[PDB]
């Protein structure tokens, strides 16, 4: 109660400085990071299969693990794809609110019970369990310009040596190798085994036994004789270590003699786990680290703490071993919060100047510099005890809320100085009269607000948890705004507040401040004028109104929609296609002549470009590639022209010339997520992937005939390929006495390489990989050359019991459920909803082959709630302004000024051609909430002097509407002003800043230009009726 | 190419594109890493309209694959007669054998398919003939266990 | 490793629970480093071998 | 129910409503008694 601290205005500084600790203690103790966690929990299995293809994958492993995915909680639902990488992904999502962490752990323990179920080699490599609903922090590209080292001997190294001290850095909670440590490998050689009748089954054999970690005993060990007096371990063979002692490994020793070693039948040499993907950095061999940060860590603080522990073992790396960073997410944090703070600090600069234009003395002035700074550091406080972090949402939700903040400060300092001029009251008696009369208006408009914010947080999923980050920032903030309103102001008024005589409106003084103050006091006649005329023809603008709102409706449904706007990271990506069969030489060619297009038509702008060769979001493979381009600072890329989308869409169109495959650039998402559907097409009996391949085919030509409805409605997966069966006569191989384990021994692991044991390299457990060299695995004319040798000790060829037959089968093939699928992206076409050309999907499913179900996942899903939340939102602030008047009419002249905010909003962000996304609605909602809390002051005034000195209606109208020009004026113009650097701002995160601004500029400017005019009609109009 | 979008065409089934396609005259003879020919596609994967656009369009009908195998082989161990018939008509070799000796008749009577084995053997294909196990049309029909390909190989 | 260090084979019902079956040398042949070469091991024609 | 199940030879048929929503005695061999054993000291 304001009447309690003016009288104790010591107590009000202790709750101010309270405040302040509180809040400065939260700003310390506070998490930072870009964006909150929005998305839901996913853990994903991930399993391999060396030398597998997509249907041995998902028939042992894949389908084996789906099965036993039940008993656990919160599944919404689960996906998989198998590729013929010999790799599985199992990605299982859950609702919202779910703890990742007891999601994980059974999901974890689900896939341990079924292990037992899985091939042998499947358990050999193992499975991984890990949440995938992160983000990285940074990428550190490792690469080596020295030309010294292959990206494998930067594998190992980055893994031995760096891998785990960034783990332990401080921050950082994951860590993902984009590459293999070292392995043992054994290139075997098919003429050479034949030639000592020999198969890839000796040397497995040979390996197991002389590279292995014998246990043995003990001397004098318990139970001992008496009298022992020394008790020592023994040591028999352990796992090799050195290339030179594998090679050395005995095979065969002839009855001549002579022996034959694994050195004799094979090269043997230090290599990587698999050799899939190709990474270069500007051409040269690269790795990397893919750094994510932990829960509740600084992201600023943890950025800085991994170049320091690089910097720590930076003497120690080879020659010509230097790091990169590609990606890294740091500078847009620390941009936006530098520009977070700079927008709150020329805020309070420019109340401090429209306060002493207006009010003209440094006193008066010097309020609203401690009020404001009160409130953000306390908001700090009450956003860390609902555990909120720092981030570009909940930044912007205070760069909005300043404007609310500003104006309670200047609503009540000015009131009471208008108090005083109008009538010879000292500070101390001014102030409480002044508080008398917006006392109850500044709880109502407490509540007005909170009915209008709060709802927004209510908002399910993904798009709920951006809501709720802005709302409860801004609900915060004003809560906390008006208590210090009704605690720390009025005491500073009473306070710091001098003398005024009355009718001195400084209207004779000297200079610009005399003229200013005539100036304005005769505009405040000027004013009233209008209004009076206005208020003697209402009918006429009742019209203009209607036209307004019709406008509105008509400005609102033309705006398109996004979800986030789209920025620019500095980085961008770009996708290469090559043809079924192609090798992994030919993708090297087009990805080296799509990084020589950008380090030359481009220089003035590409940094870097990490291509990716073999690697794929929607598809893996030799004949597949990604290519990181990682741009200049924005401040060596000026003008729209060097911008991420005229880069990507200039890249796109150059190198459409490239007749050898598919090349095309493109943004990466605002956040890692897009628009358009999830549609999943599911095999729902047991039709089979050919079957279900033409049902997709049939769909997609059936999209294809909707150009007005639907469009780019795409596969999200692999097309089929030929494949080369073999078919061994097992009646031959019989014949011939040969083992059928024999055969697809020699075959499996000549041809697709087999993981046999471990063995230490400087103290550090590796693979040994065994495999045919390449050229003796290439051609279909190579498979005679390998030798199998049957129980008479004879050696046969592959070429004597097996055929061979051209074949299609599926690079990638996907689940969803449990069921056989293929993923269908698509959107809507231009000027539809998405749940227009959500339905018209559905109903052209409805007409597939019988046996051929649907749904959708992801954004389409999680998809309906807004009419319903501000339909109880529209009732609460009714009830509250019923409340606040004592009336059930009068609320209706408060609720009409929703339009007048939103017209401008509209007009400027069709104007500048922004879109309707998340920022523009809670700027929409800021402006409400300021020109409703005008509208409330005029009527509750107005109201007053009705209730009070039974005043006129037109007449309190007039009087109220003239008193709260000035307030109206002041707040407003400081307001724009401060908005004004978000609204030209260019490069570095202007697609937030642009949206937050045009948004606000343009429904400030006609919520307030209008609303001074409409708002006295409102009233009236209202009061005649009821 | 015009070629490929032929192969891509011919597999999926598009008739129109296809027709389309030679309007434009996108060669009929395309080859992919496996020899195969859009007639290979679709003899295999089953379309006939295409089948028939494509032999009208100077298309070999004993076009053979990196592992000797032909349209014929292809159409008969899948499933299609009419496509079987189609390519009888046009001239396809009916005792084509593959590099492993496997001949239209071999693939037919591996999967059955007995209204396809019928055809064949009324023109003129050989009993006698030995796949590179030497196993024959009535070796494969026995060891598989058909009774009914049996008599009608007899 | 069986004889100097103890080799865990099955399992077997004592008095109603399940409990090891153990296979170990016997202390006084696995005390000192000479003891070693009393162990013989078998071959592929029948004979032992130290 | 149970009324006329209980005319059905060797077989405990009991038709029972479900509680919504008498005493459980656990008898222990604690010594190595053994099966047969424990069966005696419950008959």
């Amino acid at each position: 109660m304001p009447n309690f601290f003016i009288d104790r205005p010591i107590f009000a500084w202790v709750i101010a400085i309270i405040i302040m600790l509180a809040g400065g203690l939260a700003i310390l103790k506070l998490p930072v990071a870009q964006y909150p966690t929005i998305a839901p929990p996913a853990v994903t299995i991930s399993a391999s299969y060396p030398g597998a293809d997509a249907k041995t994958v998902q028939d042992t492993v894949t389908q084996v693990i789906e099965q036993n995915m039940n008993g656990i909680d919160n599944l919404m639902y689960m996906s998989s794809n198998s590729d013929s990488t010999g790799t599985v992904q199992i990605t299982l999502t859950f609702e919202s609110g779910t703890d990742a962490d007891i999601a994980q752990v059974q999901v974890q323990n689900k896939l341990q019970l079924a292990m037992p179920l899985l091939p042998q080699e499947v358990q050999q490599q193992g499975v991984s369990v890990e949440k995938s609903s992160s983000s990285f922090l940074m990428v550190v590209g490792v690469i080596n310009t020295d030309g010294t080292m292959t990206q494998e001997d930067i594998s190992d190294y980055v893994a031995a040596n760096m891998k785990d001290a960034i783990s332990r850095t401080s921050g950082v909670g994951d860590v993902q190798l984009f590459g293999s440590q070292y392995a043992m490998r054994i290139w075997m050689n098919p003429n050479e085994l034949n030639k000592f009748q020999l198969t890839p089954v000796d040397v497995i054999t040979a390996i197991k036994a002389q590279n292995a970690q014998v246990a043995a005993g003990q001397l004098g060990g318990t139970p001992p004789v008496k009298g022992q007096q020394l008790n020592a371990s023994i040591i028999a063979q352990t796992r090799l270590t050195s290339t030179e002692e594998f090679g050395k490994i005995l095979l065969k020793v002839n009855q001549d003699g002579s022996r034959v070693l694994l050195r004799d039948v094979a090269k043997i040499e230090l290599g990587g786990e698999n050799y899939d993907i190709i990474a270069e950095f500007n051409g040269q061999p690269a790795s990397g680290l893919g750094i994510k940060l932990a829960t509740g860590a600084n992201a600023l603080d943890t950025a800085a703490a991994i170049r320091a522990e690089l910097a720590k073992m930076e003497p120690f790396f080879p020659s010509g071993l230097k790091i990169v960073y590609p990606y890294d997410t740091t500078p847009f944090v620390k941009i936006s919060i530098h520009e977070v703070v700079k927008t709150l600090v020329e805020a309070i600069i420019l109340v401090f100047l429209v306060m002493y234009l207006f009010l003209q003395n440094f006193r008066a002035t010097l309020i609203p510099t401690i009020a404001v700074p009160v409130v953000l550091l306390g908001t700090f406080a009450v956003l860390a005890a609902f555990g909120f972090s720092i981030n570009t949402l909940t930044m912007f939700g205070m760069v909005l809320a300043i404007g609310l903040l500003v104006d309670d400060a200047i609503v009540v300092v000015e009131n009471v100085e208008r108090v005083m001029a109008e009538e010879g009251l000292p500070p101390k008696e001014a102030t409480r009269k002044s508080m008398g009369q917006i006392q109850g208006a500044l709880v109502g408009i407490a509540m007005v607000l909170s009915a209008v914010f709060v709802p927004m947080a209510f908002f399910g999923g993904s798009t709920g948890a951006i809501y709720r980050q802005f709302s409860i920032t801004i609900v915060s903030a004003m809560a906390l705004s008006v208590l210090v309103a009704l605690i720390l102001t009025p005491a500073l008024c009473a306070t710091m507040l001098k003398p005024i005589a009355k009718g001195d409106h400084g209207e004779g003084k000297k200079g610009f401040f005399g003229w200013f103050n005539r100036m304005f006091e005769k505009s405040t006649h000027h004013y009233t004028d209008s209004v009076g005329g206005i208020l003697r023809s209402t009918g006429r603008y009742l019209v203009l109104y209607l036209i307004i709102v019709v406008g509105m409706a008509y400005l609102f449904v033309r705006l398109p929609s996004s979800f986030l706007p789209d920025e620019d990271q500095g980085v961008f990506m770009t996708m290469v296609q090559l043809p079924a069969g192609a090798t992994q030489e030919r993708t090297q060619k087009v990805l080296n002549e799509v990084t020589h297009y950008y380090l030359t038509k481009e220089k003035n702008n590409v940094e870097s470009v990490f291509a990716v060769n073999g690697f794929g979001f929607a598809g893996r493979g030799q004949n597949t590639g990604i290519a990181f381009v990682s741009l200049k600072d924005w401040a060596d890329r000026p003008g729209e022209e060097n911008k991420v989308e005229a880069i990507t869409m200039r890249a796109t169109r150059a190198f459409s010339q490239i007749k050898d495959a598919m090349v095309f650039a493109f943004n990466l998402p605002a956040i890692v997520t897009a628009t358009g559907f999830d549609f999943e097409l599911i095999d729902q009996a047991g039709l089979g992937h050919e079957k279900l391949t033409q049902a997709r085919n049939q769909l997609l030509a059936e999209a294809a005939k909707h150009p007005d409805m639907l469009t780019s409605v795409r596969p999200n997966g692999l097309e089929d390929t030929p494949q080369f069966k073999i078919d061994i006569d097992q009646e031959k191989a019989q014949a011939l006495g040969v083992s059928i384990n024999d055969i697809n021994t020699t075959l499996g692991a000549a041809w697709g390489g087999s993981y046999v044991n471990d063995f230490i390299d400087r103290g550090r457990v590796k693979k040994v990989y065994v495999m045919s060299e390449a050229k003796y695995r290439m051609l279909p004319d190579d498979i005679g050359d390998w030798y199998v040798r049957a129980a008479d000790g004879q050696m046969v060829p592959f070429s004597a019991f097996s055929s061979s037959r051209w074949e299609y089968g599926s690079p990638r093939l996907e689940r969803y459920n449990g069921l056989p699928s293929m993923e269908i992206l698509g959107q809507a076409a231009p000027g539809k909803s998405t749940g227009e050309a959500m339905e018209l999907m559905e109903q052209l499913a409805s007409k597939l082959p019988t046996g051929v179900g649907y749904d959708w996942t992801g954004m389409s899903y999680q998809e309906n709630q807004a009419p319903s939340l501000y339909a109880i939102s529209l009732i609460v602030v009714f009830l509250c302004l019923a409340a606040l008047y004592e009336s059930w009419s009068i609320p209706f002249s408060v609720m009409l000024v929703v339009p007048l905010g939103v017209i401008g909003a509209l007009l400027a962000a069709t104007f500048r051609g922004l879109t309707n996304d998340v920022y523009f609605q809670v700027g929409l909602l800021t402006t409400i909430g300021l020109s409703a809390k005008n509208a409330i002051l005029i009527v509750e005034f107005a109201k007053d002097l009705m209730d009070k000195e039974g005043k006129g209606l037109i007449e309190a109208t007039l009087d109220a509407v003239r008193m709260r020009l000035r307030p109206i004026l002041m707040t407003s113009l400081a307001f724009i002003l401060g908005v004004m650097p978000l609204v030209i701002s260019t490069g570095a995160g202007s697609g937030a800043q642009n949206a937050v601004g045009t948004g606000v500029m343009g429904g400030m400017v006609t919520a307030t230009v209008l609303a001074i005019f409409f708002v006295p009609v409102f009233f009236v109009v209202v009061r005649r009726r009821f | 190419d015009l070629g490929k979008k032929l192969l891509e065409a011919a597999r999926a089934g598009q008739d129109d594109e296809v027709r389309i396609l030679m309007a434009n005259g996108a060669d009929v003879n395309a080859r992919d890493f496996t020899g195969w020919t859009p007639l290979h596609l679709a003899a295999h994967f089953g379309h006939l309209e295409i089948v028939e656009v494509l032999l009208k369009n100077g298309a070999d009908v004993n076009a053979k694959d990196s592992l000797g195998v032909t349209p014929l082989h292809l159409a008969a161990r899948r499933g299609h007669l009419e496509i079987v018939e189609v390519l009888l008509k046009n001239g396809a070799d009916v005792n084509a054998s593959d590099s492993h000796g496997f001949t239209p008749l071999h693939l037919a009577a591996k999967r059955g398919h007995l209204e396809i084995v019928e055809v064949l053997l009324k023109n003129g294909a050989d009993v006698n003939a030995q796949d590179k196990f030497g196993k024959t049309a009535f070796d494969i029909s026995i060891d598989n266990g058909n009774e009914d390909l049996a008599e009608i190989l007899q």
